[PDB]
This record gives C-alpha cells, structure tokens and sequence, in this order.
C-alpha cells in the first residue's frame, strides 16, 4: 500500500488544556493513502497546520501494484 | 459571521449551501445596516460608556480602588478602565458580526485563568460590565438596546 | 476560515483599534454585495457538476494525461482528479461566500502542493484545468460574480503553481 | 431489543432470537434518539453540554488510557518509558477486544510501529479493529446491525442513538464492507472530539439497563 | 495477481502462507501455458471481438448510437469501440494473472464515476463486455471459454 | 526519564557488575540531599501558582507582547503562555527531585521548538519569563535549591536556546 | 510491491500495450521459476524458527553483543533482536516468492535504516546474523533456491547498509 | 527509583507530588543506610547464593541438567548459574532503588520471548530465583529478609 | 479511598496490585490513628468551627448578609452556616479517606451549577470553606493541620 | 465500586452525619486488618498462575469436561476458562483487600450468569473450580485470610449458581 509520512502542527482553540498535549500539537505519522483525502481535510478543519507530506512507501506513477 | 456557521456547517457534509442556509445569508446581510449603526453609536460614545461604568462600579465596589485592591492607584485604575474599553470593543465587534465568537475568540477564552494569574475578582470585572451595559442601553432605544444586551450579557455569562 | 467581516474585525483588533470610517466601508461593501455573492453561489450549485464535466473536457480529454503514461489513464486517476476539480469548485464558492480566501487556505493550500508533488501530479495541468473551470464558471454566473470566482480560482491556482 | 448485547467488559453476548424467544419490537422512526446514561458527571453528557465531549469522566467514570508520556527512543537500560506505553497498549487490546488475546494473536507489527512514533494511538486502534482477528471474533459470526452495535460500543464507547447512525454504518456495510464500517467509526467527528490521536477509547456511555444490570444488584 | 494477494492476505496475519495459497501458486505456475494460451488468442484476435461485440451491442442498444447518446456518430464510436478495446485489454491483463487486481487497480477502480462525469451509461457497458464474452467464448475451446468467462463476468458484475 | 539512583544503577548494569563501594557513595550523595529536594518541591507545589503570577508580572505585563499584535494578547494566548510557564516550573520541579534532567528532555523539549516555530511563539521572551520563573523560585527557596532549580530551568532555556 | 507478473503488466500498462513478445517470455520465465519458488517457500516456511535459531546460535550468541554493553544485551533486546530477524526471514520469504523485492522496500525498508541509526541497532551486526539466516536457509532449500532467498536478503542488508 | 515512579504517577494526572509521595520518598531516603547494606550482603556473598541455588534447583528440577534438558552439561550448567547470577543483580538493583521497575525494565521484558528462542523453560527459572530467595533469606535477619523477599517475589511472579 | 483508587488502577490495567501499590496500601493503614484522630477533632468542635468560620466570613463580606445579599435574613444565613456544615463533614471524609474523591463526589461534582442556579455567589462559599479552615488549623498541631489543609485547599480550589 | 471505609462514609453521608464512635470502631477494625489483607494480596498475586493450574488439576482435569464433548475441550475453550478463572481469582483479591464485595456485582457478576447460559458454559464444574481455588487460597495464605478470600470466593459462586 501507498503511505505517506504526514507532518503537521495542530494549534488548540477553544481549550486552554493543563495536561501533557504536545505529542497531540506538532506530530509526524504514516498515514495510508486511501485516508489521506479524509485525514488532510479532518486536519485542516480542525486547524492544522500540515508542513510536510511525503511518499514514504509506494511510487509515482504506478498504474498496478499499488495494494 | 452566519455565512461562516453556515459555510462550516455545509463543510461538514462537504456539500454546498442549500437554500434556507443562503436566504439566512441573505436575511443577515440586509440587517448590515442596522447592526452597523448600532455599532457606531456604541463607538461614538465609547468613552463615555466606559467612565460612566467605571464610576458606577467604583461605588459598588469601593474596596477595589482603595488600598490593598487590585485597581488601586492611577496606574491599575487606567488599566482597570482599559479593560473595560477592551471589552466595549469586543462588544461592537460582536454586534457588527452578529455573533459572540469574535467575542470568544479574543475575550472570553481563558479570562477566569488570567484574571486569577493576575488576582483581579472575576464577579467584579462582571459587574463593570453589567455597568457599561446599562450605560450603553442608556444610549440605544429598545430594539438596538436589546440587540448589544445580547453582546453584553453573553460577555457577562463567561465573565463570571 | 474568516469572513470579509472577520478579516476587518481581526485587521482592527491587531491593533487593539475600534472599527474606523474604512473598516466601516468594507463592511458595506461587503454587505452590498452579499446578494450577487448568495445569487452566484445558488447558481453554481446546480451546475458543479456540469461545469466540471464541461472543463475537463475542454481541458484534459484526448491528450497525454489521460492516454497510458498520463496521470489520468487509469480509472482510480481519472476519478480521483474528478474529485480535486468537485472539491475546487465547492472551495471557491466557498471563499466567494466569504468574501475572502482564507478558507482556500485552510482546507485546499494546507499541505497540498507537497502533496501533488509526491505523486508526480502536473501541476501545469490542473492549474489549466482549474483556469477552464473557472472560464465555464463564467459563463453561467455572469460577469462581476465570474471575476470573484476567477479571483479565487487563480488564488488556489497560484497556491499550487 | 435482540439488537442490544449485555454491557459487559469483555463479550458480543446478544439475545437470539430463535433461543427462549423473547422479541420485543417497538416502531422507532428514523429521528428518534436513544436517552444514555454518562460514565461521568451528569452534567457532561454531550445532549446538555455538547462542548463536554471529551471531558475525561474522573472518579465517576471508567479510567482513561492516553500516551501522554514520550515514546522510548524517540541507548541505555532501564528507560522508564517502557512500562506506560506498554500498558496503553494491552488497554487498547482490552478496549477493542474486551480482553487481552492469548499468545500470539497480538498485532506486532502495529505494536512496534506505534512504540516507534510511526503511527498514532488512533491509527493503532484501527489497525486492531480491522484485523482479521477482530472480524472472525466480533464481525463475522453475529447478524449485521448487532456486529456495528458492538463495534460502535467498543470503538465510539457508546451505543448508537438511533437510525441516523445505524442507518449509515449499515449502508456502507452493503456497499463497501467490514474495513470500510469500521473506517467510517474510526474517522468519524465524534470519535476525535471525544478520543484525540493520543487516547485509548473507552466506555462513554450505558443504555439505562446496562446501568441497571452493574448498579441493581445487592 | 494471485501470488501478491496471498503475499498480502498472510503478511496481514503475520504468517509464511498456509498450504492452500502455496498450492494455488503452483497450479497456476503450472497452468500459465493455458493461461496464456488464452490470452494470446484474444490479444491477436482483439479487433475482431471488439468489432462483433461492438455490433451486437449497437443491435442491443440503438440508443447509445442515436442522436444524443454518449457514443453518437463515428468518433464517439471510434471513443467508445477504443474503451471495448482497452477492457479487453483488462481481461487479458487478468487472464494472465489469475487475480481480478489489475482489472480493478486500472479499469473500474472509479469506472463509476468516470462515466457518469462523462454520461456514458455504464450498463451499456457492461452490455458492451457480455458482447464481448458470448462471441469470445465461441472462438476459443470449451474450457478455455470458461476460463476467460471467469474474468469477462467479473468484469460484467463489477461494472453493473 | 531517569534520576541518580537510576543512573547509578544503569551504570552499574551497562558495566555489567553489582554495586560497588564508589556506586555505593554516589547513591549516598543523592541520599543525603533528599531532605533538600523533597523541601524545595513541597515548597514550589505550595507556591506554584504565585511564582507563576510574579514572574509574569517583571517579565512580560505591560509590554509589546502583552498589547496588541503581541502574542500574549488575546485572552487565549495570554492563559496558554501562563499554562507554559506552569509547565515549565513543575517540570523543572520534577527534574530538581530527581537530580537529572532527562524527563526536561522526555516530556517537555521533544518537539518544543517546531511547535512554537510554528505557532510562532517568542523565543527571547519565553526565555525571558523562564529566567524571571529562576529568580522567583531561588528567592522562595533558598541557596542550594534555588540553585538546582536554576540549573533545571537553565536547562529547559538551552533547549529552547 | 509488485511481482513478475504484475511488473511486465505495469509496463505493457504504462506503455498501454498488449502482452508482447519480451512480456510473454518473462512471464514465462517466472512460470519456470515457480515450482522452485515454491518448494522453497514451503521448505523456509516449514522451519523458519529454527533457522534463525541456529544463525544466531551460530553468529550472535556468547559475544559481546549479548554481553553487558552489546546492544543485545538485555530482555527487551534479545527479544527485540529475533522478531527482526524472523521479519527478515519472512519478507525474504515473500520476496523470494514473488520474483521482485519491491515488497521488501514498501513493508521492510520503509525507514527501518533510519531508526537503526537513531536507536543505535548495529549496522553490521545485523548484515552478520542475516549472512547467517541465507547460509543456513540456502544449506536447507537448495544452491538456486539459496542463491534466491541470498539474493534478497542482501537486498534486505543493503537497504540497512 | 522509587522518585522516578513517584513522578510518574504525579505526572499521569499533571499535577505535583502529593504530600504523601514525599514523606515516603523521605522514609525511603531516610532508611537508605538498611538498604544499602541489604545490597552488600546480597553482593559480598554473591556465589554463594547462586551455587547453593543451583545445587538446590538441579535437586528441584533434575530434568534440565539431564540428557535432552536445556542445561545438561557443565557448559550450559554453567551459563544457566550465569542466568542466575545476573537475576541476583537484578534484584539487588531492585532492593536498592526501592522499586521492581529496574528489574523488569532490565530483565522481565520479553524474557519469555527469549527464553522461547533459547529453548529453556521458564518455571524452571522461576524456581532458580525462588531457591536463590531462599538461600539469601537464610543468610539475614527476618524483616531484612522480606524487605528482600519482596523483590525476590516480585521476579518469581514475573516468571511463572 | 486509596485502596479504591489503586483497585481501580489495577483493575483498568487487568493486573494485580502492584508492590508499590500495597506498600502504599500499608503505610495508610499503619497510619490510620493520625487520620481519625484529625476526624475527630474536626467532628467534636465543627460548631465552633462553623460559628467562627461564619462571623469571619459575614464580617469579610457583610454584602452576602445585608440586604439584598444571597445570605440576608435568619433563614438564609443559617442555610448558608447549614452549607458550611455539611462543607466541614465532606472534609472529614476527605481526611479519614486519605482521600479527596468523597469530597468530589459529595458535594464538587456540578457544585458552580448549583450555586449559580440558587444565586449564591461562589467566590464567597470558597472564601467561606477558606475561613473553616483558618479555624480548624488553629485548632490543632500543626502536622495535623498540614494535614487537613490538603484537604480543605482541595475544596477551595474546586470553587475558585 | 466501596471498600470498607467508603461503605462506613456513605453510609454516614447517607444520614448526613459526622463519623460517630461506632463507625469510627468500624474504620479501626478495617486498619487493623489492613497488613493482613495486604500480606494475604501479596501471596495471591505471587502465586496466582499456581493456585489457578492446582485448581483446575484437582476440579476440571481428566473428566468429560475437557474430553471431546466438554466445555473445556478444545485448546481455545481451554484457555478461555482458564482465564475466567483467573478473572475470578484477580477480583476476589480485589474485594478481599477492599474488604467489600461490591466490585464483584459492578464488574463481575454483572449479566454474568446470562453470559454462560447464552454460551453453554456449565455453572456447577464453574463453581466447582472456584471452590477447589478457595481450599488451594486457603492453604497457600492461611486461616484468616484464607477465610476472607473464601468469603468472596463463595461471593462469586453466590452470583453464578
Ligand atoms: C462504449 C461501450 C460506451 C461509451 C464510451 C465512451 N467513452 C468515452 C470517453 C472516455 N472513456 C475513457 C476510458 C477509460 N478510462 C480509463 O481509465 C480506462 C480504463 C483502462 C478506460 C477504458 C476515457 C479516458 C474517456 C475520456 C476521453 C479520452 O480518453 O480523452 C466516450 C466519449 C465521451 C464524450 O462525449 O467525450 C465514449 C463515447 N459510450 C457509450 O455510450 C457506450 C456505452
Ligand atoms: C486533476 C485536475 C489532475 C490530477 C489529480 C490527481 N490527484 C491525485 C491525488 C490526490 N489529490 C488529492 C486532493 C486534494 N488534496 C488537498 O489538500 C485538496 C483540498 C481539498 C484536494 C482536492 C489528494 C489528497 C491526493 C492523494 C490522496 C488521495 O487521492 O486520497 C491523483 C492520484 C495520484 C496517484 O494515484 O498516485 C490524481 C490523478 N491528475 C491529473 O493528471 C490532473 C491534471
Ligand atoms: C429533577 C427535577 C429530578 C432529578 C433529576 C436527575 N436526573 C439525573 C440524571 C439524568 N437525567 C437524565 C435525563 C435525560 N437525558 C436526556 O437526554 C433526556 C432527554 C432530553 C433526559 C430527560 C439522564 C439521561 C441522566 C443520567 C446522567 C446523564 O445526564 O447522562 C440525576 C442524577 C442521578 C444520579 O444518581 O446521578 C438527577 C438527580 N432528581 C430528582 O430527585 C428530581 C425530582
Ligand atoms: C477593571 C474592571 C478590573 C481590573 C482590571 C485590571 N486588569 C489588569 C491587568 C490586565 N488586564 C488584562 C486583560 C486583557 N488584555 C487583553 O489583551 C484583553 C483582551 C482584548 C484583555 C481582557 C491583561 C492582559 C493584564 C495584564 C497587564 C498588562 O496588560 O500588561 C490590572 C492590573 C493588575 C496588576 O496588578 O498589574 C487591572 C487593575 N481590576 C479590577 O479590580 C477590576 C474588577
Ligand atoms: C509564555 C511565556 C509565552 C507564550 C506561550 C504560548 N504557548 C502557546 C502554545 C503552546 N505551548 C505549548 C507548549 C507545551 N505543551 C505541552 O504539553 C508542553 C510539554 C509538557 C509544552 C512545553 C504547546 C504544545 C502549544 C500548542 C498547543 C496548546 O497550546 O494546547 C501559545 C500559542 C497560542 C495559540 O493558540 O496560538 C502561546 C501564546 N507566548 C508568548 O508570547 C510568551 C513569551
Ligand atoms: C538483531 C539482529 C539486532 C538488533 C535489533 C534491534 N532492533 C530494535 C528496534 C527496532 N527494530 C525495528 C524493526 C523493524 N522496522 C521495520 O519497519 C521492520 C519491518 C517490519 C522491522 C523488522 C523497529 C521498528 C525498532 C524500533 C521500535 C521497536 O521497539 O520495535 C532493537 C531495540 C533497541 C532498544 O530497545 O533500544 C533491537 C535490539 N540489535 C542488535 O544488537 C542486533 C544486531
Ligand atoms: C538457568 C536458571 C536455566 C537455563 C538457562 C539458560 N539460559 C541460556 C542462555 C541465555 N540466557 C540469556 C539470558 C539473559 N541475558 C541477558 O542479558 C538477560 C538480562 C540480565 C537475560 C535474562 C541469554 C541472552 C542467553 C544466550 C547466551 C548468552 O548469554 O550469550 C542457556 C544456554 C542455552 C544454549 O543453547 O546455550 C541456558 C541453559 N536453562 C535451564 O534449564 C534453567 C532452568
Ligand atoms: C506429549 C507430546 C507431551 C506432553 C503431554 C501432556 N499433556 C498433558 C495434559 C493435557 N493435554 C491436554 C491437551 C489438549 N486438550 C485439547 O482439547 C487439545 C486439542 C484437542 C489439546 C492438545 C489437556 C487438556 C491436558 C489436561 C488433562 C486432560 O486431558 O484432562 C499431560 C499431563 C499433565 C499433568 O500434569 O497431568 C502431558 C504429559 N507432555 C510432555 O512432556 C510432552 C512434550
Ligand atoms: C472454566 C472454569 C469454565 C469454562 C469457561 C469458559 N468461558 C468461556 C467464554 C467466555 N467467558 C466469558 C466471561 C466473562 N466476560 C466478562 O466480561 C466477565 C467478567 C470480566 C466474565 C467472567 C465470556 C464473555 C465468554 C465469551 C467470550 C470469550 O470467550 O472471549 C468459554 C469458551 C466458550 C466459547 O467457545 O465461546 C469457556 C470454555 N468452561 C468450562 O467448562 C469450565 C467449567
């Protein structure tokens, strides 16, 4: 399967939290690529601010052998 | 700010804006005019609103500007005054965008925190609001009265 | 996202400044020209479909990015770029609602031209087809509401290229 | 009511139908909305206090499993971060599962690419819901709508409210399959409104007899 | 194909593969000469399945081929006799493979939505595909005909 | 993370031999400072929300960072800075009765720097308030504690640095 | 990842043709290697705990990487150790299977030398005990069954190296 | 450390050290000097304890040390004793810190895996460190052998 | 309670209590004479604490007792010394429990709901609890009153 | 979920009341049996896996229970049962150092006799290996603790029959 290594900055509005969220705000993660439409919009709309985005598995330009 | 909810609201389902959400655009961007000239006449009279105010809660809260208080001496009085100010000025913003987030977003996220990081009772900045409401209605006739005190009783239910 | 009313507000509280005469002028202006913006945006919703039909054919068909080796031959491509085009569309009636791009921003600039990138997506060719849309739009919508849609498509566009 | 399991820790226990009949219809429409019962204050439950929604529950509710603390290696021995994420991982076996799996069913390969930083708690958890395993015990051998009811329970830790949500998970059951319902639950709003990417579900919600069941006896 | 499927159902359980996968991998090693038997006789016949199959269709669906239809005329026939080719071309890339991945992984994969961006009916197309089958299925041995039926109905179902 | 006797220990096991004299004094160093630590912390805990209210106020009130276009300015920034400088002086807290400053790096420096890049949190200013948090704290304490804690908030600043 | 098979279809696909003459002889030529593909794959399946049993027996084992200071030294890391080994041997196995090891890069090699670096995993010391894992496997399957699955687990080490 | 898993626990719901954390962080602190001399008489009598352990395991479980068994032989009779050699230290590490992290952390996580590769069995390591508890005990007075015995249960639970 | 609180751990995390969990266990019960003798002292003088307590706080803030106030007339004012009661009796639990969840449970779960409904001000029950615990410090040795104070300072932070 | 000392203040809270002598005779009974309980925990978490195996060999073992046609037959149905023991056992230790049964209703026995009526499970060999874990307690940890853990032992049995 297609992975890409999503990077991403989440800021927190309404909720000033006092427990440990810093693993929650600035995260770099696998994503598979049939989530990654779904997960670039649940970020965006939450806030986000998504740096980088990377094909960490899989190639350009592949019409078989994807899965 | 209800083409905002509404363009939210509509992304959400990732479809677009059905007829009743734009009539409600529509309906918002018409009451423009009015909102605006209540909103003017809440910044014309902006610094008395807030004298007014402060003078009225000096004298229900007289234990604040005398020794020991928070706002004792010039110096925490004209920041007293400012924060009421700062507040007058969320309030217009909130009634030219016809809604209470900006008044959120700005003022009301954290208040409890920061005025108890910085000692000043909360009940007390509640009651200098309440007091430029009731200057401020002073100044409006019901329907625009009416229509601020939305602004001004939502900033006093978080304020307190 | 933030409105044109949002953006004044947010333009005077960086300030710590009370709406002044020109914030007050944008206001108007933007409240004047709320029912072009609502009229343009009930148009475009029931012909997204049809303009995205129409754009990609005039855009994208019979050339080298749906022909084998083009980033379209297959139908999971072919689909998935039906998708951004619906997804533009939607976005920049959006951002024409709002009377502001910051919602393009948010949910379409956020990340998506790294994105593209990594799957060797021509950017050349969606800003082209991205341009054809809007000219489509254009033609439904009228002509001041088909400037505000231009404006936010070449905004999108310039994101990406 | 054959469509409500027990409100057990671990177990997808359904009424069946044909076994002690005991079929109880009702006419739901399409809008009603099942009343539940907060593992928590009164006061959070999300009808009354939508912005409530992840509001941990405290004393009153059950007990919360994040990866709050840093991952190891993110050389040397006796690093202390071993033993919490450890333990948030066999909470998410327990909370998928209901209980802990016998040797060599884990998920291993998640295990070390969630301890690696490499995915998040949520991307675990949906690793574990859509893991054969999963299928063959809580999936595969239970009518339809009772395999969603259970699988919202465990991964949304509530019940559904009604057809709204019955209806959808059911519909892309009939198109799509088992991977794509639990997809659907795992990246729903409410699943990150309640559960971040940092946060092992738990138990939200009861039905009124579920409470009953735990809270009735001597 | 068939090996990357078993490859991927046991990588999800974690496992070296069970005898069943490792048996199916050796019978369709050991029958890939009929395989591509197979598909040698549609690769080199393509043209004329593509022609008959397009001809019966056009007898079964005067439609498509009228005015207003998506394949109207001579080079929206020429379009629409192309795409009978290119999912001959995907039957033949599964025939080969013993697996339907590559057919979806290329060709219906988002068919859907494709046609209907474009208004092409996709049941006629599916009508286009069992064309295809019913006049392959005679050019070819008995049990060679099933053999690429497997694929031509695979493909007829997932484009119904 | 890990404290003196843990860091003897691990010592001891990367080594490979059982706890020996020299090991055994280290120990009794951290031993006999116990009293001092456990104080220092009870004190800190009884007074952590005023330390946090004086450093704030000799650090960062009534200046460009507080008013508007400042990053303290709106409600929302100034509670999530006092949040911070929460957190910074209880993790330093944490550090101090250990005796080693690896959880300042488990839990509070790992990833620190992207974040406030990002959300374009001060540097300078932060550092600021962290050395003001210093000079409250080692007038509450003492010497030796105000010291150590000082080593431990300098610690978190270098990170930040 | 993809096999022979599905490799000369991506090809004839991108370059959107049939199955030609080069593409039926490399199908052909797979179809003659998988009667040995497989008799190896169900030979290395049969046994595989031994064989990394025996390879790190005969390559880890009673040295200083099993000592104190050795990364293997430990619980957690002998555990750690073998799970990697076994995953090395099962991918290979895959690969092997497959006539192809792009398998081996989007479900072995996806970050793992990186990690290696970070966690301070040997880089030698793991291509030593796969050396082992091939010698033994090669000595239990056969000298081109054993050239195979050498082949890709050099593949597998090079990807690490 | 018994500091170090004190501040976790704190950590776990962001606050600081209860007053109860302290005063048994300053009991054990106080009481280091006890600890610190159950340590050396564990460590000074060292093969003691693990010979006398081993004789009295091999007398417990003769299997292992038998033709077949995981141990039989002087080599693996010897890194068997070498086993529990370590396991000692181990627990010494443990009664030390005042804590059973160190021991796990160091010899608990995944020793079945290990052991599963290495082919021995693990009750039979269990009884190792059972035997060595005992023989340590016998060598200290009654509440210095189970402030130890505590550790020494500690890794037998952890085994079997 | 804290062999509640560690049950609960356990159970959550399907384990038994852990060494450190049934030390703690031990060091409450060994010390259980303190706590109830701290009960105790509370319980037999609470009238005097109440009484006390209430002067203090009406003369702190006579605007709750004067008219107008939340707490003006005979009947409020012995409500709100009744509400001060039942403030010092959770605290009691809190103190014998070893443990703040009573408390919680009691009477800080939904508490600002409350008083906002009945309109009594909470800044002034928080000063009220604050006055209760002055008294009930003077009343005792200053380790029983760091003690209690955990406790009360619970209480006063849930309503600040 | 109550242990002793939160039954005696709910029972007061209930009344309204301060702690009177007769529960604060009540909360001293409990502290006094609290070295007790915990020794008799300790006991019972060393030796749980043990008293669960001697359970079963004395109950379950060599019976048509785990003959083909029993509920135990079966590795999977073996394990199963084993590990509802274990459950029942880690649960009355719970309740013994609580020194009350309440968990066992909120946890255990909850809907738990439907559970085994819906699965066939036999309740009397169920009760049976409950009762051989009490007489196996009762002679690794005593007569008093022995009698304690009885109690909830025959708790659980009390809910299943
Ligand atoms: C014939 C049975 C039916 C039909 C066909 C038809 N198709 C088009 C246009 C396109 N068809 C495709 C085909 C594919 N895309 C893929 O990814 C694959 C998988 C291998 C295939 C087969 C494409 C890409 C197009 C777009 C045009 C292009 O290639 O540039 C048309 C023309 C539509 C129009 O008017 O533009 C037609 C006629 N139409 C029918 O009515 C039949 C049922
Ligand atoms: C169509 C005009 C062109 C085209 C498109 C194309 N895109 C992808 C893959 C992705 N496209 C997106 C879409 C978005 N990301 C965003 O941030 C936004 C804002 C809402 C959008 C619309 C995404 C997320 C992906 C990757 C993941 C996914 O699809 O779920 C492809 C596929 C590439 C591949 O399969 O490797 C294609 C074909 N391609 C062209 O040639 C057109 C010019
Ligand atoms: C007040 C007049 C009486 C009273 C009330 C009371 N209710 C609860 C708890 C709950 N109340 C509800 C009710 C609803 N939830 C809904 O969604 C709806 C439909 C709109 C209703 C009516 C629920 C579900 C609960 C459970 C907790 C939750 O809110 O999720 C309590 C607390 C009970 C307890 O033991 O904690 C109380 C006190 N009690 C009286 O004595 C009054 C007569
Ligand atoms: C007046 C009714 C009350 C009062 C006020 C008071 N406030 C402060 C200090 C500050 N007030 C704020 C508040 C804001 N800053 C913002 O940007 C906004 C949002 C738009 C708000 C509401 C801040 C940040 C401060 C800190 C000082 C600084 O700005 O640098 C004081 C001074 C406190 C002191 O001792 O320094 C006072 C007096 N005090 C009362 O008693 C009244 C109830
Ligand atoms: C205060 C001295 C300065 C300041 C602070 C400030 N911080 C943020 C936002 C965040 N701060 C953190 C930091 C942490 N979170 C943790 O959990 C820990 C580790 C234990 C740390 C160190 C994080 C993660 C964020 C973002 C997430 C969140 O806040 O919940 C802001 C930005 C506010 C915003 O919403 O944009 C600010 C203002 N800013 C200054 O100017 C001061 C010098
Ligand atoms: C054994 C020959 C050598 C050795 C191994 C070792 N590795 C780690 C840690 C990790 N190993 C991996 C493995 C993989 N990543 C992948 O993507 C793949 C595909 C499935 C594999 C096989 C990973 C992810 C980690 C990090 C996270 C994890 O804990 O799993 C360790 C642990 C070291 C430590 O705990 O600090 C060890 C010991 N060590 C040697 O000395 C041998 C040479
Ligand atoms: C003795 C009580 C039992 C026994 C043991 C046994 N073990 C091995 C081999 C090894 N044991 C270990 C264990 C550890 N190494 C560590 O670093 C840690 C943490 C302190 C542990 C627990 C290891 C790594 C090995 C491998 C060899 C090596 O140490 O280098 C053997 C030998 C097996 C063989 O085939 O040689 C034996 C015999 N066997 C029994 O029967 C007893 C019950
Ligand atoms: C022989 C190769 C090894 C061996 C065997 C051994 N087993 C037992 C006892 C039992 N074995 C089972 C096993 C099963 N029950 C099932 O349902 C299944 C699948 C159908 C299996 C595999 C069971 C349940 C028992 C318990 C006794 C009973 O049947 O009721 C023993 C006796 C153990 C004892 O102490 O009584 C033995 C000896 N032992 C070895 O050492 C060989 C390696
Ligand atoms: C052992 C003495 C007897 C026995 C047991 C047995 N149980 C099952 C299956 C289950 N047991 C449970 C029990 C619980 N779930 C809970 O939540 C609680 C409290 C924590 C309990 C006690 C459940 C729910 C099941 C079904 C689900 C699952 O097994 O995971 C089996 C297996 C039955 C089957 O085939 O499904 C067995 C064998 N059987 C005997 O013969 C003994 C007398």
């Amino acid at each position: 399967m297609r992975m890409f290594r999503i990077t991403a900055c989440v800021p927190s509005q309404t909720r000033i939290r006092t427990q440990r969220e810093l693993q929650n705000t600035y995260f770099t993660k696998l994503v598979p690529y049939d989530n990654w439409f779904r997960e670039q919009q649940r970020i965006m709309k939450m806030g986000g601010k998504i740096v980088k985005v990377e094909l960490a598995t899989g190639r350009p330009g592949t019409n078989a052998g994807l899965a | 700010s209800i083409v905002t909810k509404s363009i939210v609201n509509a992304d959400a389902e990732a479809r677009y804006l059905s007829p009743g959400e734009l009539d409600r655009i529509k309906a918002f961007v018409t009451g423009g005019a009015a909102r605006l000239r209540i909103a003017e006449t809440l910044t014309g009279s902006r610094e008395t609103i807030v004298k007014q105010a402060g003078d009225r809660l000096f004298q229900k809260r007289p234990d604040i500007v005398s020794p020991g208080g928070n706002a004792y001496g010039e110096e925490m009085t004209a920041t007293c005054l400012r924060d009421m100010d700062y507040y007058l000025r969320l309030v217009t913003y909130g009634v030219v965008s016809g809604d209470v987030t900006p008044i959120e977003e700005i003022g009301l996220v954290g208040v409890r925190e920061m005025y108890r990081s910085l000692g000043t009772p909360i009940e007390a900045v509640a009651q200098s609001v309440r007091e430029m409401k009731e200057v401020a209605s002073g100044l409006m006739s019901s329907d625009d009265a009416a229509e601020a005190s939305a602004y001004f009783d939502f900033v006093i239910g978080k304020m307190s | 996202m933030q409105d044109a009313i949002t953006a004044v507000i947010n333009s005077a509280d960086v300030q710590g400044k009370y709406l002044d005469g020109a914030a007050m002028d944008k206001l108007k202006s933007y409240f004047a020209s709320g029912e072009l913006r609502v009229r343009a945006a009930s148009v475009i919703s029931a012909n997204a479909a049809t303009i995205v039909k129409e754009a990609v054919a005039k855009s994208l068909l019979y050339s080298d990015v749906t022909r084998p080796g083009g980033n379209m031959y297959t139908t999971r491509r072919y689909a998935a770029c039906i998708r951004d085009l619906d997804y533009y569309l939607r976005y920049a009636t959006y951002a024409m609602l709002a009377g502001d791009a910051s919602i393009l921003d948010e949910r379409v600039l956020n990340g998506l031209k790294e994105t593209y990138n990594s799957l060797g997506v021509p950017i050349s060719s969606t800003v082209q087809a991205i341009q054809a849309i809007k000219e489509v739009t254009a033609s439904l919508v009228g002509a001041d509401a088909g400037k505000e849609m231009g404006v936010y498509l070449d905004y999108i566009c310039s994101g990406l290229s | 009511s054959g469509n409500d399991p027990l409100e057990i820790q671990f177990g997808a226990i359904f009424p069946k139908e044909t076994r002690n009949p005991s079929k109880r219809p009702a006419p739901f429409n399409k809008d009603t909305k099942r009343i539940l019962i907060h593992r928590g204050p009164a006061v959070n439950n999300q009808v009354g206090n939508p912005s409530a929604v992840g509001e941990f529950p405290g004393s009153l509710g059950a007990k919360v499993f994040r990866l709050n603390g840093g991952l190891p290696g993110a050389g040397t021995s006796v690093k202390f971060g071993e033993s919490s994420t450890q333990a948030l991982i066999r909470a998410a076996y327990r909370q998928v599962f209901g209980r802990d799996l016998y040797e060599g069913q884990r998920l291993s390969v998640a295990e070390i690419q969630l301890e690696n930083g490499d995915i998040s708690v949520r991307e675990f958890i949906k690793r574990l819901a859509k893991s054969e395993l999963f299928l063959k015990l809580y999936w595969a051998p239970h009518y339809v709508c009772k395999a969603i009811e259970y699988m919202h329970r465990r991964l949304l830790g509530r019940p559904t409210y009604g057809r709204q949500e019955m209806n959808q998970y059911f519909d892309i059951a009939s198109k799509q399959g088992f991977y794509a319902v639990v997809e659907a639950m795992i990246d729903s709003k409410e699943y990150s409104d309640a559960f971040g990417e940092d946060t092992v579900p738990y138990e939200r919600y009861l039905t009124p007899g579920g409470l009953q069941m735990r809270s009735a006896r001597v």
